[PDB]
């Protein structure tokens, strides 16, 4: 069944318009656990399979791609996901990563602290993010919005992220933010992409594909994570590792994005129906300067 | 594990010589370095030590090159002259009957100047 063989699911339009109270999430198989392949880092799986969910989008890849990856320490130390980063993506993208305490790196620049503390001084075209606070476990009222980090994350969309880049933010049931759904609203597209590694788990990677940086789509954010939690509850996903079974085409297609500096208002339709296509990048082409403040 | 990585990270701080201090203590029978950070690749590659894009063959496993780097995992100074280390943001092949310990292999062993290839594992110079 060609299910097991996709790297993921990701949330359809059919849940996306439904109007329903948010509910307690129930997985059938929550917390299962699948061995890895060759026993590479779980993380390995899991990055694998956004890397080739996103081969299908239509992202922007520029040459001196910037990616910026937030949470990016793992399994006490190492970095599994930027190594993955580092094997997908084009040879001279630049990989910024970030996390709370020290760790070993594959990325360009790898800088330690609280996100809040990365400075990002031009735009880049790509924001990875596996951030997860672990006061996020301690569940008591009701599952609200949350602040934490994604205050900076949703103001780095609205200042430090290219026109025509996209985002991949990782949340959960009780992990997410209304605001960054409704940002969601100024991409060309959407969605929330579950690895089959990890099918057992209400994690899922906000995906914004394109950013517009105007509003495309209204969205009400406590609505939308209610219906996220609804297509979870729906849809059964097995845990899984095929997609990777075959890695012949991994890679991310060198595509050769133009970068392009445009006023505001000399964007136009063209432009627009460019940047909804993965043809187009709209920011500065200096040298990129991402430090600790 | 990471206890056990720790340990051995603790000690090349402790010496003049951490690649012979990690080789010693490995050939004497200490824990070799974990957590490594194994790829999955399509074995199909040149199968040169180190590269950009994972290069493994059908006879060797690929590394994310910082993980199996004693200087970058002990977090110590490199020794290369020009300060740059030179597996870390690279790939790293190591033959499949040396994963037991990758960084022991590295420490050990020398990529030919000439075809980029192991000596002993690959170079055919
Ligand atoms: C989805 N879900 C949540 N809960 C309950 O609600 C609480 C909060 O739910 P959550 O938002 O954390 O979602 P979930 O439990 O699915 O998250 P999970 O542990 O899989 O973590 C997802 C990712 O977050 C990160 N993460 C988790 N814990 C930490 C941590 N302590 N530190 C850093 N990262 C962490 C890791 O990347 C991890 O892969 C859970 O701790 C559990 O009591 C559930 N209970 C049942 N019985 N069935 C469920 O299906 C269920
Ligand atoms: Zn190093
Ligand atoms: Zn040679």
């Amino acid at each position: 069944a060609s299910a097991d063989w996709k790297p993921g699911h990701a949330m359809p339009s059919l849940f996306k318009v439904q109007n329903v109270n948010l509910e307690r999430c129930e997985l059938a198989n929550y917390k299962q656990s699948i061995p890895m392949p060759r026993g590479v880092h779980m993380n390995i799986a899991k990055y694998m399979q956004l890397c080739q969910y996103l081969n299908t989008c239509t992202l922007a890849v520029p040459a001196n791609m910037r990616v910026i990856h937030f949470g990016a320490g793992s399994d006490k130390g190492i970095a599994p996901g930027t190594s993955v980063l580092r094997q997908w993506l084009p040879t001279d993208a630049i990989i910024i990563d970030n996390d709370l305490n020290e760790f070993v790196s594959d990325a360009d620049i790898t800088l330690f602290g609280d996100c809040v503390t990365v400075r990002v001084g031009q735009q880049v075209d790509l924001v990875i993010s596996d951030m997860y606070d672990p006061t996020t476990k301690n569940v008591t009222g009701s599952n609200e919005s949350k602040a934490l980090f994604f205050t900076y994350l949703c103001n780095l969309i609205n200042n430090n992220l290219a026109l025509g880049g996209s985002v991949a933010i990782k949340i959960t049931e009780h992990s997410w933010s209304v605001e960054l759904y409704e940002l969601m609203g100024k991409f060309a597209w959407w969605t929330v992409f579950c690895t089959n590694a990890n099918a057992s788990s209400s994690e899922g990677f906000l995906l914004g594909i394109n950013y517009l940086g105007t509003i495309k789509e209204n969205i009400d954010g406590g609505a939308m994570h209610a219906n996220y939690i609804f297509w979870r509850n729906s849809t059964p996903m097995n845990l899984s590792t095929y997609s990777l079974f075959d890695l012949s085409k991994f890679q991310l297609k060198l595509k050769g994005t133009p970068v392009l500096q445009l006023k505001e208002s000399q964007i136009n339709e063209l432009v627009i129906s460019l940047l909804s296509q993965g043809k187009l990048l709209i920011r500065d082409n200096d040298t990129l300067s991402v430090s600790t403040d | 594990e990471f206890a056990s990585n720790s340990s051995v990270l603790s000690l090349v701080n402790f010496t003049v010589d951490p690649q012979k201090a990690y080789l010693d203590f490995v050939n004497a029978g200490g824990a070799p370095l974990t957590n490594c950070v194994k790829m999955l690749t399509p074995k199909t590659g040149t199968g040169i030590a180190i590269s950009v894009k994972p290069e493994s063959t059908a006879d060797q496993e690929t590394y994310g090159g910082a993980s199996v780097c004693l200087y970058c995992r002990a977090h110590i100074e490199h020794p290369d002259v020009s300060g740059v280390c030179k597996y870390k943001g690279k790939f790293v092949q190591i033959p499949a009957q040396c994963v037991r310990d990758p960084v022991g292999f590295c420490l050990s062993n020398t990529p030919c100047n000439v075809c980029q290839y192991w000596i002993g594992y690959g170079c055919n110079c």
